[PDB]
RNA sequence: UGAAGAGUUUGAUCAUGGCUCAGAUUGAACGCUGGCGGCAGGCCUAACACAUGCAAGUCGAACGGUAACAGGAAGAAGCUUGCUUCUUUGCUGACGAGUGGCGGACGGGUGAGUAAUGUCUGGGAAACUGCCUGAUGGAGGGGGAUAACUACUGGAAACGGUAGCUAAUACCGCAUAACGUCGCAAGACCAAAGAGGGGGACCUUCGGGCCUCUUGCCAUCGGAUGUGCCCAGAUGGGAUUAGCUAGUAGGUGGGGUAACGGCUCACCUAGGCGACGAUCCCUAGCUGGUCUGAGAGGAUGACCAGCCACACUGGAACUGAGACACGGUCCAGACUCCUACGGGAGGCAGCAGUGGGGAAUAUUGCACAAUGGGCGCAAGCCUGAUGCAGCCAUGCCGCGUGUAUGAAGAAGGCCUUCGGGUUGUAAAGUACUUUCAGCGGGGAGGAAGGGAGUAAAGUUAAUACCUUUGCUCAUUGACGUUACCCGCAGAAGAAGCACCGGCUAACUCCGUGCCAGCAGCCGCGGUAAUACGGAGGGUGCAAGCGUUAAUCGGAAUUACUGGGCGUAAAGCGCACGCAGGCGGUUUGUUAAGUCAGAUGUGAAAUCCCCGGGCUCAACCUGGGAACUGCAUCUGAUACUGGC
């Protein structure tokens, strides 16, 4: 299915996430349809350390796309 | 808009087809020199108002047989 | 790796003091009584232009005690931001933590200041720092660590620093062992008796 | 013979015979319409088609021929049966 | 995101002309030598070949059952007379094996093949698909199977067979229904399964009614992503590889297939192809990229992403939504292993290790603790995926081997008619501070997510699942003797390599004696080579340094940026000329080329330019820029092209 998921980046110990719309078929790190922003689990001292287009998420929900629990916690991390 | 070319008949030896020559007539991208660059297509026509040496106008359409997708529109010079 | 070469023989070799064994005395100096040339000056050959570059390259690196590849990194960092490779290269060496500890007066030599960084006796932003190559940020506070703030050799370095002019780009309090690094080193108070028209011919190529 | 995959092989080999017997079963009904086209007889091929559609519709009900072949089996001959009917 | 210089033709000099050096990348390899950590890389070779083990399992919320563990019971007993190990009972939870469905086309691996209609940039129209998403619809009945299990049996074995018992979300008839199809219509076909969690009020042979939620089954077509078909542009070279094909060129028809089409059989016409290099061969996966240059360009496309082809040789079909199915099926060839001689079995280019090979590449490793994927709605299970350590300077980057003071300048060396110089403020002495290390102490973060209670007129039917900003708690560690800090002495335990007469920075002195030994050029050396070996001092770089291999930057010596042909590379001996290229002026016309405006396409990573994150950098990551073009739209209209 087409799903909204966290793509794994940042390499070792301090991971960094790119929030993408992708198909769950085959390859884990396969091709990705669209990016909607970035998420940092680590303190960055900036009030835009994490960035999301919540209206573009609502547009991809408007395509019937699946949501992942880690991205629901990211929508909570921008305080909805 | 659809793709259309002007060219000339180079063989009429078969009944329901004509062999048509088309050109690029453009500069070479690393020498500025004009290059004619001729390509041949096996064009469909069951009308038989044209023959070898006639200047002809052809259109891009669906495949009709193996490697054949271009068809006749009109005779451009009308020499006979 | 460490150079381990001589302290004052090199100062004499290029006719230019390196602040090595010479920063605090004028009498009883032990500087080999300012060595007259004897029969050596009459037997000194001329240096080549390739060697005149190398004499400058080594002098400018060794006065700050830095690594070659880091001095070359500063030559790439001085090329950007309309900084001039002949102008910001000096300010990049001068802006290292191992030289900020020296210009705050905590050590009477650069090696006695680098000692405090390498022994983790310094902190910046209240955090312990062991990196001598660290580039100190503007309006940030540098201080001696709690477990090192009683050193009489640092109180004695400050007893002498109270008699010196300070860089315009920083301040320091001799009581607190603490100072704000106000700005990156500036050409309005930064000057050196080095061949600034020659350091541009380096790494090219 | 290293991933203990042996049961899928017998389920596939059982399905081979079975799917071939599904095709054989409906091909026998098609064979009998083209034989009725050879019989030159009063509505005989239309009657042979009236018994064939429920055998191709069932063979399409789980897969096998349901993409376009069932819609061919229900249209490729429907003007020829109309003749001598 | 921007611009070289220097060694070198001689008795001189100036052209013309080739050679050379400082630099760099690497799955490198070798030798001297090697302190800490993190991050990356690590069998390219023999597409040769393996003993051993691992690597892919799983759901009881589809279920005939019960190999076990809890709890109850029964019982063989056990005895300690109130309970229990037993060891049986399938009851409840739950679950080994099987039935049933999914996963295995994920996870990965190799780069042999391929100059490819494959790949890359961009477009065309005609179809097919599971989960997902949307729309419109369906939920009746029967026949009996079939593992397991039970009793038999073919065989040396791999590997099965006979006869019976047994359930479903496994099988098959009959029924039922358009959105689907046949009959100009009346009419008719073709489907399937539920499972589990909770219950207020009310009734009850307290069995069910009735309420309800989450998640499933079937019907025939759209949407996304995916897959298939067509095409223009772009890709390495050689003709001392010149002829190619005739299933070939064009067409028609049958047969098959998801669409299209030579895909396939049969036939009709007579071609088609090559000069812009077909045919043939060599080398090579391609791209984002990697590295390098100011750039045009050059070399190279490991590891990481976006596609491909392949997995002992070759052919083939089937299974699934998807497989020309690498660990699936059949068959021969080769190779092998086993044999009870009757026959059989197998695939290290998944992770280790070994044999063979080679210049050369790790453990026959640790855990599943976090993350994705798989089964499962969730608990739980699996995972050489994933997390990590071990072994390897193979690369990147930071960082340790203390700081200060200490003399006509000691002991020891090297230079030295011997004046002095230099090792050297170095040492000894003294002061002074301990990072890293070692050892003991304390010890984070990676342990969230889920779960329990609490709260919510959550939605639903307010406390089934599930959701909720929060509060409160028991919990989960391979790495690990973690990071970080404390404590204890005590500078304590931590350094090489090549070179030093010119290009070429560092300076002498001794040995070798045209012999040995160096070299890129110079040439050296025939007993003052500071050119070969060593010593003292020094230079440079440093956990590296030198050497070799490949390929680049110097290179304006392949040429647009930015050359040559009288004498220094070369104008063809001459004329003619096919194929190809260029061509005076004026007024229109169409708007291809052109120019303008605008939109899409130009992946992530990577670079450049500008920032941010742990104490820095490595590493990670936000911004700006470009991807010159390609595709399409609407204008301009000089000039060329067409008219």
């Amino acid at each position: 299915m087409v799903t909204i998921r966290l793509a794994r980046h940042g390499a070792k110990k301090r991971p960094f996430y790119q929030v993408v719309v992708a198909d769950s078929r085959n390859a884990r790190n396969g091709r990705f349809i669209e990016r909607v922003g970035f998420f940092n689990p680590i303190a960055s001292e900036k009030e835009e350390g994490t960035r999301l287009d919540l209206d573009r998420i609502a547009h991809w929900v408007g395509q019937g796309a699946t949501i992942s629990d880690r991205v629901a916690a990211l929508i909570k991390e921008v305080n909805k | 808009k659809i793709r259309t070319l002007q060219g000339r008949v180079v063989s009429d030896k078969m009944e329901k087809s004509i062999v048509v020559a088309i050109e690029r007539f453009v500069k070479h991208p690393i020498y500025g020199k004009f290059i004619k660059r001729t390509t041949k297509l096996h064009v469909h026509d069951e009308n038989n108002e044209c023959g070898i040496g006639d200047v002809v106008e052809i259109r891009e359409c669906r495949p009709l047989s193996k490697t054949k997708s271009w068809t006749l529109v009109r005779v451009v010079e009308k020499a006979v | 790796a460490r150079y381990l070469g001589p302290k004052l023989k090199l100062s004499r070799r290029e006719g230019t003091d390196l602040f090595l064994k010479s920063g605090v005395r004028a009498i009883d100096t032990k500087c080999k009584i300012e060595q007259a040339p004897g029969q050596h000056g009459a037997r000194k050959p001329r240096l080549s232009d390739y060697g005149v570059q190398l004499r400058e390259k080594q002098k400018v690196r060794r006065i700050y005690g830095v690594l070659e590849r880091q001095f070359r990194n500063y030559y790439k960092e001085a090329a950007r931001l309309k900084g001039n490779t002949g102008e910001n290269l000096l300010a990049l060496l001068e802006g290292r933590l191992d030289n900020v500890v020296y210009r705050m007066g905590f050590g009477a030599t650069r090696a006695e200041a680098r000692q405090l960084v390498s022994h983790k006796a310094i902190m910046v932003n209240g955090r312990v720092v062991n990196i001598a190559s660290y580039q100190v940020s503007p309006n940030d506070v540098v201080s001696i660590r709690e477990k090192a703030k009683k050193q009489s050799r640092v109180k004695a370095a400050l007893e002498l620093a109270e008699q010196r002019e300070k860089p315009t780009w920083l301040e320091v309090d001799a009581g607190k062992m603490e100072g704000t690094f106000k700005r990156k080193p500036e050409r309005s108070d930064l000057s050196a008796d080095i061949n600034e028209h020659l350091i541009v011919e380096l790494y090219s190529k | 013979n290293i991933k203990s995959a042996k049961k899928r092989a017998i389920q596939s080999e059982k399905a081979r015979k079975h799917n071939a017997s599904r095709r054989s079963m409906m091909r026998t009904f098609i064979k009998k319409v083209y034989a009725a086209i050879e019989a030159g007889d009063k509505a005989a091929a239309q009657k042979a088609f009236n018994e064939m559609q429920p055998i191709v519709d069932r063979q399409a009900a789980k897969g096998l021929i349901h993409k376009n072949k069932a819609a061919r089996h229900k249209a490729n001959l429907t003007a020829q049966i109309n003749k001598l009917a």
